[PDB]
């Protein structure tokens, strides 16, 4: 293609013409180029005294040398070569940039300078070292030698200088990510002591490396527990968000100390609303990272922010994803005195243009409503207007809270239905098809219509939520039950369907078992299918309470974005 | 020769700034706007050099609000290239409202209808390059009578056989079948073949559902290839591009007679075979071009060529003498042509008279598979590995793609995985080997395992009663897996639930053992998952009655009983009364076997033809 | 940790991409360009999750900034180290954008190496990475020591001929109020930005209304942030050149420099006629500057009529929202704007969705009360003090996010 | 597509005959 | 049939757009955008062609310009790849020995070169005869 | 503007 | 933009 | 940016001092 035109250039005799030819095998390589054959006319520029030259050399030897094992011995007189240079800055580079090439024989001429740069004079280089360790560990993580390299890694936090003892606890966090048997190791009262210590002398980076640390660490008495968030609290400031939280992860882990117990327990509470607050003053991003951590921290303890909901009502101009979490915390902050506030912000809410916005501030009502009685009456109120309002949409979205609130405050709102049927237009959204249904089969009594409905939804049966599929099996067989005499032609299809067609092994199990009950003994048929159910919880669509603890503990990083456990997301 | 465009034009691409043509075309839709209203009116070069300004900027991506009707002008004009700037500026723009969607289709009328081979040219061509409804509607009885071959000149039949494939494609209804069909087909047996290219192409598309019609002249595509190849050497100068007799018409010709099957006139199957083995002996004559746009035209015919003789079926000495041709562009070494050669082998792989020898084709292909190494190249050698598999093949073939799995592309997986639980059910001399290749499945994707892949894997599971109990140890020692996959669990879940029993027997799966297990995945599922468990729940408040004891402690729990989602209540309520209220005999009988799934369609495979298109 | 960092153009073409980690391939580069630059449906975070790899991003001028990795990260820290990294750039090169990225496609690289290590964020302190990254033995031995040392603010010595110094009491006022007059959410978030010319290693210390009373207030690194946590003393060496010492957030006695009154009253079905007024609230001494009024229109809006009496407005379709401009205007003061708009029934008879009426200002006063009442220095060694140290303080308040119901 | 609403609960005594229920069982039967 | 044919200089300005498809502004820029991120990485030992979406390109660069045909999946290969370098070797006359500076200067003359060529989705005229001819015809008279 | 201080 | 021109050779 | 050991700063509200002040 024009590759040859580079090959070339990189021979010519006037070095800055070699250089700037560099510089365009960079940019090729950059936006894909697949300049993968040029890989010996680079190495041949790698030799030279030029530093500004030499760095680009490896920006590419660090790319295709892994897919070049062969040639990439080629490289490795000049690494060693510079492992051993007077000046630390060439050394930190040569040594930072062989630990990145990954091909075995070059891992072993490695480890003879990364054992000299370990015990270097000069902290710049230990700083490298240090972090060298962890690169090689994720190759031929045995080397045993290696597993004398741990051996000097654990040593260098003891180390003088702050940046070393940084990447000492970085690299060495990371190490421990193989758990067998007999890991983890460090976490002593001499670490801790010189850890919390050093909290202060390293940088913004290492405070976040130190804390997301110490938050893997159990201690035992309160004294103790107490004397290391004294040192943790100062953290209220700066990387406004990574340290901050880092510390919130761990004084959150810290609080075994029971509820009243101490004037400290009671204290830490109060310290930690103020600088939860500020990281929504903080960029979008930040912002969203802590409005999903609140989330969290608002479950395992409503005693924080929990005055403060002025704070989270959504601005027509906060970017759509610091709305949608905005909205579903001040649902957590409802209570007795301030669904009234809440009940009108909720209003102002659902006359916005984004459609999940409006939708999840109208469930938002519903989620008020079953939270707070005393609500039910006024917030069902809420409702009709929205629904009046002839938005398709939004009738759906209501619809699926009408079934919910019926379930909590058990049919006094009847009326509603009538309603927002002639306010429907169409019932598209499988969501709220559900609901419809399961409206339909609880009061097949109260409804002279229900067969028709429910007939209306077979006609469409494969192509339907295989829930809008398990909605309609159990009602059918409540209309059933309830009118056996006009309908045994809806349990003949339905339970058919349900049981010859369907490849969904469970609605099949679900098809059978109803089919099984009215065909041997219709008196337990209706005691089982129509058993009076309980009422649902007033709850906020919570969270499981180990699955929490667990992100709780995991309070800086991804998990709490996502509100997942590692486990969906892949082992490297 | 316009200077007011090449002076413009040239202060552009003498330009070195984004933010300076922002200048520069924003200045020039501020120079056109003084010029049509207001001062005298220019016309001739002055409706044509500032509307050629504005087709100009709008190929630099730039607001065209102020000026179109500008350009309306030109449309019932007098001059060839006074027309031609307004029939490519309503082709790159139909205006904005349907105010000038009257006005325009009124000054394509009168120039259509104008008996001229150049104003037909732009009025039946913008018919054909905006397809619009209202260009459609009021033009639809229109086209059926310009094209009967007669007395509208050579190529302005080429522009409505083109403009009414268009149509019949936007507008379909607009054009049902009246007799200028034994006309058309008449076409095929013409003299300027720039009509019968644009005429093989309307007979396809159209006639793509019964060319037992059109069959008649089928046929005749020979005699304008073989007495243009085996005798003479650099024959008829007309279209000799590249050595090759006139390439991109052959393939249009091949591709109308895949629609339906063989010609079944004997003598008209005597001269097709004929002609084909004139393509396999184009192909037996080496490179009389060294540069690639040859071999490219000689097999864009040879596979279009080679593309019929599969979808025929019929001539097994065309069929496995093509493969065996194939079978030399795998180890070619254009990429290319080793592409389209695991593209097309894919294809043969299933017809009786070929697959034999396609099947011991496979190392190569394997080992392809593990070579070039650019997504797309391999991709296809696995379609084919999918397509070769059979009962031999398999375990290799299934271990392969298992292989492939892992380290290929996220975008797809499925994909593979749809192909492996297909091919491992349709394969398996032992059955042991299907659970454990669709546990593999889970394990290696699980994220891309599908929906119907692991209800396939309980449907064929509860329909073999020799790995039932196989089945149960494997699933439940699978979920003791500490971090196992939610599809793991929708299926251990299912699979203990009916065959639980056969395992209670080893100490380290008692009835106990199992349940508390299944209830340490609980609470870290989705509420579908759950609601399933609930049945595995009650079904065990059967099998064993032992911890009928803890099952009913669970269904009773705030969490189950009291559950906001309604199936996940509907349930644990339900399978409560059940578990109390409910006989014994009732019970056991109620929480039976579960019956065999019917063989039946298998819903694996109508979900890979859903994921094409 | 930080596997990736991935720049690209509005055209989701690549400008620089630097991988730190195997666990990441071309495949991701391509696999964010497909499903974030020229994704279909635009709702989303900042964060996404592919197949087990999160894609952190931030976007400046027209640019792309991705942050890649395969682990549970500590997502923050991804965020601020982006952030740092993009400081660093135009404080290097002026200004973030395509011609600037691929001007200085080298120093770039050079700094992606030297600010990330296996993607553990290193020094990102653009007062260090200047010492050796250029746009003997015992001058290198420092050049080190220094970056990695407390301080990685200050180059040691080098300092000014007169020693100097500048204070920004930036503020920005939020608010939400009601379309009675009522204030619902309304909070100052202010920054004390610095601008230090003192000379050598000098020891600072700073006060202000510490008791006007601050909810909450967050310092940069050079604050001794302990020192700051048993006594209230924000003792601190200072970078040299601007830097951000610290930002507070004040929720109470508050100078809401602006009422919003709108007054709307359609006349039957076509005709709209909306009459926006403000109410400047300061002393009259004193005039705000650079005010913006975003009056949002109906989206079956035919009509672009309006007269305005002071400043001077301009109807923006595309916007649907009137934006009125007043080039001053004095405290406590008034001023109105009228406008008339025809509604051709788009949609069915949706009574329309009225955003708020937003506000962009500037005033010349510190609306949270914050006064600075001392800024100590002192240089052990070179002996120099405030009697001989220049000192300035300026106080500036925009808007941030004025919002008024309407 | 066809819409209803919801009458009122009862308060007291009209049942519903098993046999009614018995009868109608019996007749179903399940199809392909 | 065809999607659309592009041709698009190594640096990615659209110097050809042809659309027989009812696409968005939004979803002819992302294609357009996409088209060119595919096909400028690609060397010449992978295949010219490769899927797109439900479809699939075909392409070859000559020096300086990356002309694509989005065809159907099932549309014929080598065949496709030949209709670009006997479209291309129609532009090689009409502009004698053509580049990209006059693919601009011509930029209205190219769009006879293809109508001429292809219509609807489909090929027309393969003659680098009967189109050289209709073309400096329809041009010397006016 | 700047206003001098202590 | 730079100077460009020709497709053959 | 350095000129010869001292460093340098951009502006034009020019050096202003004590201002009518004293040291007593």
């Amino acid at each position: 293609g024009e590759i040859f035109e580079l090959k070339a250039e990189l021979n010519n005799e006037k070095k800055e013409k070699r250089k700037e030819a560099v510089k365009k095998v960079i940019a090729a390589m950059t936006v894909g180029k697949d300049v993968s054959s040029l890989f010996p006319d680079v190495v041949n520029c790698m030799q030279t005294d030029n530093l500004e030259l030499k760095k680009l050399v490896y920006l590419y030897l660090m790319n295709y040398a892994k897919s070049q094992p062969d040639m990439a011995i080629m490289a490795v007189n000049s690494f060693v070569k510079d492992c051993e240079d007077p000046n630390p800055l060439i050394r930190a580079l040569a040594v930072r940039t062989m630990g990145c090439i990954r091909v075995d024989k070059i891992t072993e001429y490695l480890c003879e300078p990364l054992r000299k740069c370990l015990k270097d004079e000069d902290p710049y280089v230990r700083k490298t070292a240090a972090v060298c360790v962890a690169k090689l560990h994720d190759i031929n993580a045995q080397m045993v030698e290696d597993q004398g390299f741990l051996d000097s890694l654990r040593d260098l936090i003891a180390d003088s200088n702050p940046m070393v003892v940084a990447n000492a606890v970085a690299a060495l966090s990371e190490i421990s990510e193989s758990h067998p048997n007999s890991n983890l190791l460090d976490l002593n009262p001499q670490n801790i002591n010189k850890l919390l210590t050093a909290l202060n002398e390293c940088t913004e980076w290492g405070q976040i490396f130190i804390l997301d640390c110490l938050s893997n660490y159990n201690p035992k008495d309160d004294r103790e527990a107490q004397s290391i968030c004294e040192r943790v609290t100062p953290r209220l400031s700066h990387a406004n968000s990574a340290v901050v939280l880092s510390a919130v992860k761990v004084l959150m882990k810290f609080l075994e100390l029971l509820p009243k117990d101490s004037d400290y327990y009671n204290m830490l509470l109060k310290k930690l609303a103020p600088p939860l607050v500020t990281l929504l003053s903080g960029e979008p991003e930040v912002q969203y990272v802590a409005l999903r951590n609140i989330n969290l921290i608002v479950q395992k303890r409503p005693e924080i922010l929990k005055q403060e909901i002025k704070v989270f009502f959504v601005k027509y101009n906060d970017p759509i994803y610091v709305k949608l979490e905005k909205l579903d915390i001040m649902i957590r902050l409802a209570s007795q005195a301030n669904i009234a506030q809440v009940l009108a912000e909720l209003k102002e809410y659902a006359t916005e243009v984004d459609v999940d916005f409006v939708r999840k501030a109208v469930r938002a009502i519903g989620r008020c409503a079953i939270k707070v009685e005393q609500s039910a009456e006024r917030c069902v109120s809420t409702l009709l207007d929205l629904i009046q309002t002839k938005v398709n949409y939004v009738v759906q979205e209501a619809i699926v809270v009408i079934r919910d609130i019926f379930r909590k405050y058990p049919n006094k709102y009847e009326s509603i239905i009538a309603t927002l049927c002639e306010n429907l237009d169409s019932l598209d959204e499988p969501d709220a098809r559900a609901a419809m249904i399961w409206i339909v089969g609880e009061y097949a009594e109260r409804i002279d219509n229900a067969d028709e409905l429910l007939e209306s939804f077979l006609e469409g049966f494969h192509d339907e939520s295989t829930q809008v599929q398990l909605t309609l099996l159990t009602a059918i067989v409540k209309l059933f039950l309830k009118k056996p005499s006009e309908t045994q032609e809806l349990v003949q299809q339905v339970l058919s369907l349900a049981t010859q067609d369907s490849d969904n092994p469970d609605l099949r199990d679900r098809g059978y078992i109803y089919w099984r009950l009215l065909s041997t003994d219709p008196v337990t048929a209706k005691e089982v299918v129509l058993s009076e159910k309980p009422l649902i919880s007033e709850e906020t669509d919570l969270i499981e309470p180990t699955l929490l603890d667990e992100l709780i503990c995991h309070i800086g990083s991804l998990a709490s974005v996502y509100h997942k456990p590692p486990n969906a997301f892949v082992e490297g | 020769g316009m200077r007011g465009l090449a002076v413009f034009i040239s202060d552009i691409r003498n330009c070195k700034s984004k933010e300076a043509e922002i200048k520069r075309i924003n200045k020039e839709l501020a120079n056109i706007r003084s010029k049509f209203k207001g001062d005298k009116a220019l016309d001739g070069y002055s409706k044509k050099k500032y509307v050629c300004k504005l087709l100009f900027i709008f190929l630099l991506g730039h607001d065209i609000d102020f000026g179109h009707m500008e350009a309306v002008n030109l449309l019932s004009s007098n001059r060839y290239t006074e027309k031609q700037i307004g029939y490519l500026f309503i082709s790159v723009l139909v205006n904005s409202n349907s105010e000038l969607i009257r006005l325009i289709n009124n000054a394509i009328k009168n120039d259509l209808a104008s008996r001229n081979p150049t104003f037909m040219g732009l009025a039946l061509h913008c018919i054909a390059n905006v397809g619009s409804r209202e260009m459609a509607e009021a033009f639809a009885g229109e086209i059926p009578k310009i094209l009967v071959a007669g007395d509208t000149m050579d190529s302005v039949k080429q522009s409505a056989a083109l403009c009414l494939l268009r149509l019949y494609r936007t507008s379909p209804d607009l054009v049902p079948m009246g007799d200028w069909t034994s006309r058309v087909v008449h076409l095929l047996n013409d003299q300027h073949l720039g009509v019968v290219t644009a005429a093989t192409s309307l007979i396809t598309t159209l006639a793509q559902k019964n060319p037992e019609e059109f069959k008649t002249s089928v046929s005749l595509a020979v005699s304008r290839l073989s007495r243009i190849v085996t005798s003479a050497s650099t024959d008829l100068q007309d279209y000799t591009y590249y050595f090759v007799p006139a390439p991109w018409l052959s393939v249009k010709l091949l591709r109308l007679l895949q629609c339906y099957p063989p010609p079944e006139d004997p003598a008209v199957r005597g001269r097709l075979t004929e002609c084909l083995e004139t393509i396999l002996n184009k192909a037996q004559e080496p490179p009389k071009s060294k540069k690639v746009q040859h071999s490219n035209a000689k097999n864009a015919v040879l596979f279009e060529a080679i593309s019929l003789i599969i979808h025929h079926d019929s001539e097994p000495n065309l069929l496995v003498r093509a493969c065996n041709q194939l079978g030399q562009f795998l180890q070619h070494r254009e990429t290319n042509l080793r592409y389209l050669a695991l593209e097309s082998m894919c294809t043969l792989a299933s017809s009786e008279f070929s697959h034999e020898a396609v099947k011991t084709h496979i190392e190569t292909v394997i080992n392809a598979l593990k070579t070039e190494r650019d997504v797309s190249v391999r991709q296809r050698a696995v379609d084919l590995l999918y397509a070769m598999c059979d009962r031999s093949n398999a375990q290799q073939i299934v271990a392969e793609m298992l292989s492939y799995l892992e380290t290929a592309d996220y975008s797809i997986r499925e994909e593979i995985v749809l192909k492996v639980a297909i091919l491992a059910e349709k394969y398996a001399v032992d059955y042991t080997w299907y659970v454990d290749t669709i546990l593999n499945l889970i394990r290696i994707a699980g994220d891309y395992v599908s929906e119907e892949v692991w209800y396939r894997v309980i449907q064929i599971v509860i329909n073999r009663d020799d790995v039932q109990g196989y089945a149960a140890k494997t699933v439940f020692e699978a979920l003791q897996a500490p971090a196992c996959h939610e599809n793991l669990v929708k299926v251990g879940g299912y699979i203990l639930g009916e065959f639980g029993n056969l395992i209670a027997g080893d100490p380290r799966s008692s009835p106990l053992i199992q349940f508390n297990l299944l209830h340490s995945k609980f609470h870290l599922c989705s509420v579908p998952t759950r609601a399933l468990l609930l049945s595995t729940y009650i079904k065990f408040v059967n099998l064993f009655p032992e911890v009928k004891a803890t099952i009913q402690d669970v269904l009773r729990s705030d969490s189950q009983l009291k559950n906001a989602d309604v199936e996940l209540q509907q349930r644990a309520v339900e399978y409560l009364r059940l578990s109390t209220v409910a006989s014994t005999d009732i019970l056991a009988t109620v929480l039976e076997e579960m019956p065999p799934f019917p063989e039946r369609e298998s819903s694996i495979l109508a979900k890979l033809k859903k994921k094409k298109g | 940790m930080i596997g990736g960092l991935f720049i690209y153009n509005h055209k989701g073409e690549v400008l620089i991409s630097r991988v730190y980690r195997d666990d990441i391939g071309r495949n991701a580069v391509d696999a964010f360009r497909v499903n974030v630059i020229h994704a279909r449906q635009q709702v989303r975070s900042p964060v996404t999750n592919i197949a087990r790899t999160s894609f952190f991003h931030v976007k400046r001028s027209n640019i792309w900034l991705a942050a890649v990795t395969k682990q549970n990260v500590n997502a923050a820290m991804v965020f601020e180290f982006l952030y740092k990294m993009c400081d660093v750039m135009a404080a290097y090169f002026g200004k973030i954008s395509e011609e600037n990225i691929k001007n200085n496609f080298v120093l770039i690289y050079e700094l992606l190496d030297e600010i990330l290590d296996f993607g553990y964020p290193q020094n990102s302190e653009t007062g260090a990475l200047k010492t050796f990254i250029t746009q003997t033995k015992e001058e290198q031995s420092q050049i080190t020591s220094q970056v990695t040392g407390q301080i990685g603010w200050r180059r040691e010595g080098i300092k000014y001929r007169r020693n100097e110094l500048f204070l920004d009491v930036l503020e920005s006022v939020n608010l939400l109020m009601s379309p009675q007059g009522q204030v619902l959410s309304a909070h100052v978030s202010g920054r004390v930005v610095m601008k230090s010319y003192l000379s050598g290693m000098p020891e600072c210390k700073f006060g202000m209304n510490d008791k006007i009373a601050i909810d909450d207030c967050t310092f940069h690194q050079c604050v001794r942030l302990s020192k700051f946590d048993s006594e209230r003393s924000i003792s601190f060496i200072p970078p040299d050149g601007e830097f951000e010492l610290m930002r507070y957030r004040t929720t109470k006695d508050i100078i809401l420099p602006f009422r919003v009154i709108p007054l709307v009253r359609e006349v039957g079905r076509t005709k709209l006629e909306v009459k926006v007024v403000i109410k400047s609230n300061f002393k009259p001494s004193l005039l705000a500057q650079k005010i913006e009024v975003r009056i949002p229109t109906p989206l079956n809006t035919s009509g672009v009529q309006v007269i305005c009496m002071k400043g001077k407005a301009k109807y923006k379709a595309s916007e649907n929202a009137i934006v009125w401009k007043i080039k001053r205007m004095a405290g406590m003061k008034e001023s109105q704007i009228s406008a008339e708009i025809e509604l051709l029934p788009t949609n069915d008879k949706k009574k329309w969705a009225r955003p708020p009426i937003s506000m962009n200002f500037e005033v010349p006063f510190a609306p949270s009360g914050l006064k600075v009442r001392y800024l100590k220095v002192f240089e052990p060694k070179l002996n120099y003090s405030d009697h001989d140290v220049i000192k300035w303080v300026r106080y500036i308040g925009r808007s941030g996010i004025y919002e008024t119901r309407c | 597509i066809e819409i209803k609403p919801m009458h009122p609960n009862n308060s007291h005594h009209t049942m519903a005959s098993l046999d009614e229920l018995k009868v109608s069982i019996g007749n179903i039967t399940l199809s392909p | 049939m065809i999607r659309f044919i592009l041709i698009q200089n190594r640096a990615g300005k659209t110097r050809l757009a042809k659309w027989y498809m009812q696409f968005d502004d939004d979803e002819k820029q992302k294609l357009i955008e996409e088209v060119h991120a595919v096909v400028t990485v690609r060397d010449a030992k992978h295949t010219n062609f490769v899927e797109f979406r439900n479809f699939k390109i075909i392409y070859r660069r000559y020096a300086g310009l990356y002309f694509c045909i989005c065809v159907d999946v099932n549309d014929n290969n080598l065949a496709y790849l030949e209709a670009i370098h006997n479209f291309v070797e129609v532009l090689n006359e009409y502009f004698h020995n053509v580049c990209e500076l006059d693919l601009v200067f011509n930029f209205y003359k190219v769009y006879t070169v293809v109508d001429e060529m292809f219509l609807a989705g489909e090929i027309r005229e393969t003659s680098q005869t009967k189109v050289l001819k209709q073309l400096l015809m329809l041009q010397s008279l006016e | 503007d700047y206003q001098r201080l202590n």
